[PDB]
C-alpha cells in the first residue's frame, strides 16, 4: 500500500488489484469448504457454535494482518457463504426451538439471522403464533365459577413472562415487542363466548369487586398496583367504550349506597382512566 | 446515652417529651434505641447455636419484638419515628450471618413450618396453628432473601403433597394465601399451580377409572392401579438409569396411555419410575409378607418369581438399571434380608449372585421402608443453592436488561441503584455479581460501552 | 397374588398449547368459521373436521409436522 504514496487519484489501486481479489476469492472458497464440512456432520446446535467461533476468529486474524480498510469485506464475504448458504435449513428447525426453548440456543438465532436480511422476518411471524396459542390455553381452561380474578392475574402473568423471555435473550428488537402487543391484543377479544363482550363487562365485575367496601381487605396502596395493573391489560381491548357504559351504572349503586370503601380509592381511578382515555371517557 | 442503658419509665417520659419539644432531640436517642436494641437482639440470637429445636430462633425473636412494643406503645406513645428504628434494628438480628457461613435463617424458617405442616406434629390445635404461623409471617417480614425460602418451601410442600402427609388442604390453602397477601401472586403462583394438581388428579383417576369401565373389552390389568398426572411447570422434578419396566405393568402402561391420548390428546407422557412404589406380596415364606418397595426394588423382587438365585448380570439386563442405583437398591433390600448374597465379599460386584431369603421373618406381616424424603443430605442443599444462585444470575440479567432499555441511556451506578431497588424485596443481590452480569451481557451484545465514557452504558438495539 | 402399584405421569409438549394449529381457537370449543364435532385423526392430533377439511383441501400437508394427517 506504501508503494503508492504520492499519487493523487486511487492510491489504494494496486492494492486491490494485486491481492485483494485473490485472497477474497480463496478465502471465500475455503469457507465454503469448511461449511459444508461441518454441515455433513454436526447437529445444529453444534453448527451454531462452530460459526460463531470461526466468525470469531476471522476479526481477531483479520486485524491482525490486512490493511484497516479491508475489515469490512472480507467480514461480508465469510457472513454471505456460511449462514446465508444454509439459511433454510436454520429456517427449518427454528419452528422446534421456540416452541421448547433454551436459552442460549435460540437466542444464537437472533444474533446469526440479523445479518443476513431476508432470514430476520420468517422468525418473528413464528414467535406470534406459539405466544398467542399460549395465552388461549390460559383463557380455554378459565372455570366459569370466579371469572374476574381470572383474567387479571392469568394474562398478566402470560404478557410478564414473555416479556421476561423476549429482553433476556432477544436484545429486544423493537419489532419483536411489536409482535407482542398484535397476539396478546387478538388474545383478549373473542367470540367463542356466548355473550358477547363477555371480558369487558367482566372488567367491572374485577372492578366491582374492588368497588365494594370488603372491609377484610388487602392494602389500598397495593390495589392501585393492580389497577395499575389493570389498565395495561385495558389497552390491549378494543371495545373501550362498552366498558365505560357499564362501569358508570356499578359505579353509580356503589357511590348511591356507599359501598365504596373510600372516596380517595375512587378518585384515583378516575385520575388513572384520565391518562388513558380521558376526556368524554373520563 | 448512658439513661437508655438503664433505663427509668417516668424519667424516660420526661426525656422523651423534652426531647419531643425540641427540633433536634429526637436523632440521638432513635439512633441510640436502634443500636441497643440491635445489641440486644444479637445477644439473643446468639445465645442458642444448633440445639436440635429451631423455634427457639423464632421464639425468642418474638419475645423481644413483642417485649419491645410493649414498651414502644407505654411510654413513648407508639412514635412512628421509633417503629421504623426497631424496625431496622430487627432486620440485623434475622439477617446475622457467621462470616463464610451461608444464611441458614430461610432454610430454618422452611423447615419450622414444615415440620408444622407434618403429621408428626401430633395434637397439636388447628387454631394454635394458625395463630403460630400468623407469628411466622411477621417474623418472615424481616427476611431479605425469600427466594431461598420460596425454593425450599416448594420442596418441602412437593415432598408432603406426594404421599399425603399434609393436616389438610385447608391449612396449606390459608398459608398460600397468606403468603400470596405477603409478597404478592408472583411469589405463589408455582404452588397454587401445585395445588391445583393435587386437587384435579383424584377427578383424573375418576376419569381414569370410567374409562377403565367403559372399554369394548373388559380388561383385568391383575393389580390394582393408582397413577397421578403431574405438570412439568411447577414440580421440582426436573432430573431424568435406561430401567425396564417389568412384564406385570406393561399392560397397564399401555392402556393408561391409551387413555390418556384418547381424553389428552397431544400430551406426551414421562415415567419417573425412581418415584413410584407399590405393593408386593410374599407367599413363598411361612406367611404372606406385604411390602411397600419402589418400583427398581419390585423389579428385583419379581426377577426372583422365576429363579431363586439370580446374577448381578442377570438382574441388569432384565432391569436395565445402571451399576450405582442398582447397587444401592441390592443393598437396601439386603439390608432387610429379604435376599441372600452368595459371594463372600461385602461388595457387591459383577459376579455377585443373590439367592431368595426363604428364611425371612418380619416382626409386622405389612412393612414400609422409611421415607429418605424427610431426610435430609447436605448435597441436596447446596444443589437447591446452585439452582438458586443460577436463578439470580438470570433475574439480575433480566432487571439489568430491563432498566437499559427503560433508560435507553444510564450510569454504571444509577444502573446498579435501580438493580438494588428492584431487587432487594426479592433477594439480597452483590455488587460483583451485578458488575458479572453486566460483562456477561456486553458480551452477548445486549448492551455496550458509550463511546464518551465507560461508566455510561448505551443499549445496542 | 395380589398388587397394587402408585405412580406418577409427566406431560409436556401439549397439542393444546397451540389446541388448533389452523384456528386460533380451542381443542373443544368451535372453529373460527363454525362460531360440534371432534374428529380424531389417526395422525395421533386432534383438530376440528372444519379445520382439517378446509386446511386439507387447499393443502394436504399437516402444518405441525409437516407431513400428512388424516
Ligand atoms: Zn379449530
Ligand atoms: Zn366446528
Ligand atoms: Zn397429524
Amino acid at each position: 500500500v506504501h508503494v503508492e504514496q504520492y499519487k493523487k487519484k486511487f492510491p489504494l489501486k494496486f492494492y486491490q488489484e494485486i491481492f485483494e481479489s485473490p485472497f477474497l476469492t480463496e478465502t471465500g472458497e475455503y469457507y465454503k469448504q469448511e461449511a459444508s464440512n461441518l454441515l455433513q456432520e454436526s447437529n445444529c446446535s453444534q453448527y451454531m457454535e462452530k460459526v460463531l467461533g470461526r466468525l470469531k476468529d476471522e476479526e481477531i486474524r483479520c486485524r491482525k494482518y490486512l490493511h484497516p480498510s479491508s475489515y469490512t469485506k472480507v467480514i461480508h464475504e465469510c457472513q454471505q457463504r456460511m449462514v446465508a448458504d444454509h439459511l433454510q435449513f436454520l429456517h427449518a428447525e427454528c419452528h422446534n426451538i421456540i416452541r421448547q426453548e433454551k436459552k442460549n440456543d435460540m437466542a444464537n438465532m437472533y444474533v446469526l439471522l440479523r445479518a443476513v436480511s431476508t432470514g430476520l422476518p420468517h422468525m418473528i411471524q413464528e414467535l406470534q403464533n406459539h405466544i398467542h396459542d399460549e395465552g388461549l390455553r390460559a383463557t380455554s381452561n378459565l372455570t366459569q365459577e370466579n371469572m374476574p380474578t381470572l383474567f387479571v392475574e392469568s394474562v398478566l402473568e402470560v404478557h410478564g413472562k414473555f416479556v421476561q423471555l423476549i429482553n433476556t435473550v432477544l436484545n429486544g428488537d423493537q419489532h419483536f415487542m411489536s409482535a407482542l402487543d398484535k397476539a396478546l391484543t387478538s388474545v383478549v377479544n373473542y367470540r367463542e363466548p356466548k355473550s358477547v363482550c363477555k371480558a369487558p363487562e367482566l372488567l367491572a365485575k374485577y372492578c366491582d369487586n374492588l368497588l365494594k367496601k370488603s372491609a377484610k381487605g388487602m392494602t389500598e396502596n397495593e390495589v392501585e398496583d393492580r389497577l395499575t395493573s389493570f389498565i395495561t391489560v385495558f389497552k390491549y381491548i378494543d371495545d373501550k367504550d362498552v366498558f365505560q357504559k357499564f362501569y358508570a351504572r356499578m359505579l353509580a349503586k356503589r357511590l348511591i349506597h356507599g359501598l365504596s370503601m373510600s372516596m380517595d380509592s375512587e378518585e384515583a381511578m378516575i385520575n388513572k382512566l384520565k391518562q388513558a382515555c380521558g376526556y368524554e371517557f373520563t | 446515652h448512658n439513661i437508655i442503658r438503664q433505663e427509668k419509665k417516668n424519667d424516660m417520659a420526661n426525656m422523651y417529651v423534652l426531647l419531643r419539644a425540641v427540633s433536634t432531640g429526637l436523632p440521638h436517642m432513635i439512633q441510640e434505641l436502634q443500636n441497643h436494641i440491635h445489641d440486644e437482639g444479637l445477644r439473643a440470637t446468639s445465645n442458642l447455636t444448633q440445639e436440635n429445636m429451631p423455634t427457639l430462633f423464632v421464639e425468642s425473636v418474638l419475645e423481644v419484638h413483642g417485649k419491645f412494643v410493649q414498651l414502644i406503645n407505654t411510654v413513648l406513645n407508639g412514635d412512628q419515628h421509633f417503629m421504623s428504628a426497631l424496625d431496622k434494628a430487627l432486620t440485623s438480628v434475622v439477617n446475622y450471618r457467621e462470616p463464610k457461613s451461608v444464611c441458614k435463617a430461610p432454610e430454618l424458617l422452611a423447615k419450622y413450618c414444615d415440620n408444622l405442616l407434618k403429621k408428626s406434629a401430633k395434637g397439636m390445635t388447628e387454631n394454635e396453628v394458625e395463630d403460630r404461623l400468623t407469628s411466622f409471617i411477621t417474623v418472615f417480614k424481616y427476611i431479605d432473601d425469600k427466594d431461598v425460602f420460596q425454593k425450599f418451601y416448594a420442596r418441602m410442600l412437593a415432598k408432603r403433597l406426594i404421599h399425603g402427609l399434609s393436616m389438610s388442604m385447608d391449612s396449606e390453602e390459608a398459608m398460600i394465601n397468606k403468603l400470596k397477601q405477603a409478597c404478592g401472586y408472583e411469589f405463589t403462583s408455582k404452588l397454587h399451580r401445585m395445588y391445583t394438581d393435587m386437587s384435579v388428579s383424584a377427578d383424573l383417576n375418576n376419569k381414569f377409572n370410567n374409562f377403565i369401565k367403559n372399554q369394548d373389552t373388559v380388561i383385568d390389568l391383575g393389580i390394582s392401579f393408582q397413577i397421578y398426572v403431574l405438570q412439568a411447570g411447577a414440580w421440582p422434578l426436573t432430573q431424568a438409569s435406561t430401567f425396564a419396566i417389568p412384564q406385570e405393568l406393561e399392560k397397564s402402561v399401555q392402556m393408561f396411555e391409551l387413555f390418556y391420548s384418547q381424553h389428552f390428546s397431544g400430551r406426551k407422557l414421562t415415567w419417573l419410575h425412581y418415584l413410584c412404589t407399590g405393593e408386593v406380596k410374599m407367599n413363598y415364606l411361612g406367611k404372606p409378607y406385604v411390602a411397600m418397595v419402589t418400583t427398581y426394588q419390585m423389579a428385583v423382587l419379581l426377577a426372583f418369581n422365576n429363579s431363586e438365585t439370580v446374577s448381578y448380570k442377570e438382574l441388569q439386563d432384565s432391569t436395565q438399571m445402571n451399576e450405582k442405583e442398582l447397587t444401592k437398591t441390592i443393598k437396601s433390600l439386603l439390608d432387610v434380608k429379604m435376599i441372600n448374597h452368595d459371594s463372600e465379599k461385602e461388595d457387591i460386584d459383577a459376579e455377585s449372585s443373590f439367592s431368595l431369603n426363604m428364611n425371612f421373618s418380619s416382626k409386622r406381616t405389612k412393612f414400609k421402608i422409611t421415607t429418605s424424603m424427610q431426610k435430609d443430605t447436605p448435597q441436596e442443599m447446596e444443589q437447591t443453592r446452585s439452582a438458586v444462585d443460577e436463578d439470580r444470575k438470570m433475574y439480575l440479567q433480566a432487571a439489568i436488561v430491563r432498566i437499559m432499555k427503560a433508560r435507553k441511556v444510564l450510569r454504571h451506578n444509577a444502573l446498579i441503584q435501580e438493580v438494588i431497588s428492584q431487587s432487594r424485596a426479592r433477594f439480597n443481590p452483590s455488587i460483583s455479581m451485578i458488575k458479572k452480569c453486566i460483562e456477561v451481557l456486553i458480551d452477548k451484545q445486549y448492551i455496550e460501552r458509550s463511546q464518551a465514557s465507560a461508566d455510561e452504558y448505551s443499549y445496542v438495539a | 397374588e395380589v398388587k397394587k402399584w402408585n405412580a406418577v405421569a409427566l406431560w409436556a409438549w401439549d397439542i393444546v398449547v397451540d389446541n388448533c394449529a389452523i384456528c386460533r381457537n380451542h381443542i373443544m370449543d368451535l372453529c373460527i368459521e363454525c362460531q360440534c364435532t371432534v374428529a380424531w385423526g389417526v395422525c395421533n392430533h386432534a383438530f376440528h373436521f372444519h379445520c382439517i377439511s378446509r386446511w386439507l383441501k387447499t393443502r394436504q400437508v399437516c402444518p405441525l409436522d409437516n407431513r400428512e394427517w388424516e
